[PDB]
């Protein structure tokens, strides 16, 4: 029910095989390098945890804003994963656990739809700016 | 009779589709119900009170159980629960009640202060009372979604305080679902007309505000915490906490009196009032002294003619990335204060 | 290996100038055989990486899994305090912009994205 | 504490203590340290060691 020491090893393995150097550090950007290399008991399938995955990136992007994130960081967060919070997490640590995933959720859900949000605002402001140039025009 | 027939078809109006043509739904249509408002998530209070030890509920040192037993069996104030609703087995049903069955619900609202008795000693108001209350208890969201759906296609906001306020002190009491219910609906209806932009918005939250405090004393579960968290969440909590705050828009749009010419964005502070904002349009627009006492910074999208020495960050608290579009409009000294005075 | 490139290149320059293109094919993607020297001066599993991941840079199932809710004023405000530099001009647009039930269906939103 | 809140703890801890492991990178200019890597973590090596 817990990471082990094998976890732990091909873990090592994988962020030795990832951060080039022994630096300790990667760039937020990276982690996902991280997670989808990742194999064995803690892999994780593309085709069935998108969701999860995704969720999994944001939250390391948010733990600093655009930070640098290091090994303890991930270790913990896939710990944190790994595990069933409501049987193995004191009740102050579950809530704030629970409403930390809540709050990923819903953010990274709008993040997907201000892309969305993006798009429209281009063609609407497109379209309202020449008919603000028309109304120069008009001048 | 009329009222009395007006209750049997509240009690039947779940047995009207069993009795017609099968699947007759699709064959016949009866428009939904219109609702435009999304109650506070989570909802405000508590939606009822359990009963202490229900005797129809079959779960469940001994002489204080029994005194503890009958204490709470004391407290508990078992005619404020449709007591048959509660006590039926839980193994859809629909409701046909038509808009213009739940309009005779004002009617009865006034005969509950008919006196006349008839020869049989049955006065009007008591029985008016009787099926108002039942009707209350029982489903409190049919018996008032017509009214809160009909105020916001129009302007009566003040007959639908009158009629609600009539009701309280005839009948004297809100049962804690009724109240809770109302209670919701009526902020759900302050925050719909905050955002969405209407003629009567600001005139029909002061009317819900001037009697959401006769029903907030009803209201069992309704803590401090839990409100200022919900209001917070929607968006809200200025206009229903008087302990609220709001970092101001930090600058303001402003056009001019002709259409797409050059607006102007001028800065917003902590201690700047509308007049400082009005020198600079006048300054920056280039009216004439002469012509000074005619010009008001109104707010189209809300219809709000700004006082001189109001601050602005009261007025636009949101600080979001759309800036506040005011107007400089033009009118007669006279009318502006009018307007102003009306709006203060 | 896999469509996506992570576990592609862990063999993608373990087991293998011009072969590895038999692994390029698998994004359907035939570029010129000397571009394929252009990738390798990179000689580096993450240089790899993270050239190809922004060339790949340079879709109903996520809007059906955001559908989590949409009335008119909820997404008038969701929308607009998301947003970036709006008027609130277009808005007014989108609140109008086709059944006018007050509910949006996110899959016809995805038609109109192009 | 229950047992699986105990564990959940030292795991925390564990982890805590775990540090990146300290095996350079094989290198692969030179053949020779190649083969050198190669052979130095063959596990019976280890073994007969």
């Amino acid at each position: 029910q817990l990471l082990s020491y094998n976890d732990l090893r091909h873990f090592q393995i994988i962020w030795n095989m990832v951060d080039d150097k022994r630096e300790g550090v990667i760039p937020t950007f990276r982690v996902k390098f991280l997670l989808r290399l990742l194999r064995g008991r803690l892999e994780v399938d593309l085709d069935k945890d998108k969701l999860l995955f995704k969720h999994m990136c944001y939250e390391m992007e948010r733990l600093h804003n655009g930070g640098d994130v290091t090994f303890h960081d991930v270790l913990s967060m896939l710990s944190y994963r790994s595990v069933d919070i409501r049987k193995s997490l004191q009740l102050e640590e579950l809530l704030a656990r629970e409403q930390l995933e809540y709050t990923i959720e819903e953010e990274v859900a709008k993040q997907t739809i201000r892309m969305w949000l993006k798009k429209c605002l281009k063609r609407i402001r497109a379209k309202q700016q020449q008919s603000c140039s028309i109304i120069h025009s008009l001048r | 009779n009329a009222v009395l027939k007006f209750h049997t078809l509240w009690r039947f109006r779940y047995q009207v589709w069993p009795r017609m043509e099968e699947g007759a739904q699709q064959i016949f249509k009866i428009p939904p119900p219109s609702i435009n408002f999304t109650l506070p998530s989570p909802v405000l209070g508590m939606p009822s009170v359990p009963m202490f030890d229900p005797p129809w509920v079959p779960q469940c040192n001994l002489q204080q159980e029994e005194e503890k037993k009958r204490l709470g069996r004391e407290a508990s104030l078992i005619t404020a629960i449709p007591i048959t609703q509660e006590a039926c087995y839980e193994p859809p049903p629909q409701a046909v009640f038509p808009a213009c069955i739940c309009a005779a619900v004002l009617p009865i609202v006034h005969l509950m202060e008919d006196g006349e008795v008839r020869e049989d000693g049955v006065a009007v108001s008591a029985v008016a009372q009787q099926v108002l209350w039942n009707c209350l208890i029982e489903d409190p969201s049919t018996v008032l979604r017509h009214f809160l759906e009909k105020l916001t296609i129009s302007n009566r906001q003040d007959e639908l305080m009158y009629m609600l306020r009539k009701l309280l002190l005839n009948i004297g009491d809100f049962p804690a679902q009724t109240s809770h219910i109302l209670f919701n609906y009526l902020v759900g209806l302050i925050m719909y007309f905050v955002r969405t932009p209407c003629e009567w918005g600001m005139d029909a939250i002061s009317a819900t505000l001037t009697f959401l405090w006769e029903v907030v004393g009803y209201v069992e579960g309704l803590f401090f915490k839990d409100l200022k968290q919900t209001m917070k969440k929607e968006q809200c909590e200025v206009k229903l906490l008087v302990t609220a705050s709001m970092p101001g828009t930090k600058t303001l749009v402003v056009h001019g009196q002709n259409e797409c010419d050059i607006p102007t964005q001028l800065p917003v502070h902590e201690d700047t009032q509308f007049e400082a904002l009005l020198k600079e349009c006048l300054e920056f627009f280039n009216i004439p002294e002469s012509q000074s006492t005619h010009y008001f910074l109104m707010d189209k999208r809300w219809n709000l003619i700004h006082y001189n020495k109001t601050y602005v960050r009261d007025i636009y608290p949101f600080r979001r990335s759309v800036s506040p579009q005011l107007n400089l409009v033009h009118m007669h000294p006279e009318k502006g204060q009018e307007l102003i005075q009306k709006q203060v | 290996l896999t469509e996506e490139q992570i576990a592609e290149f862990k063999e993608a320059f373990s087991l293998f100038t011009k072969e590895l293109g038999t692994v390029m094919r698998s994004l359907g993607q035939n570029p010129t055989e000397a571009e394929l020297q252009d990738m390798i001066n990179e000689v580096d599993f993450p240089e790899f990486l993270t050239m190809m991941a922004r060339k790949m840079k340079d879709e109903i199932r996520e809007a059906f899994r955001v559908f989590d809710k949409i009335s008119a004023a909820e997404l008038r405000h969701v929308m607009t305090n998301l947003g970036e530099k709006l008027t609130d001009e277009e808005v007014d647009e989108m609140i109008r912009e086709i059944d006018g039930d007050g509910q949006v269906n996110y899959e016809e939103f995805v038609q109109m994205m192009t | 504490l229950t047992v699986d809140q105990r564990r959940w703890e030292d795991l925390k801890s564990r982890l805590k203590i775990a540090q990146p492991l300290h095996l350079p990178p094989r290198p692969d200019n030179d053949g020779f340290r190649a083969k050198m890597y190669d052979i130095t973590q063959h596990p019976f090596f280890k073994r007969t060691i």
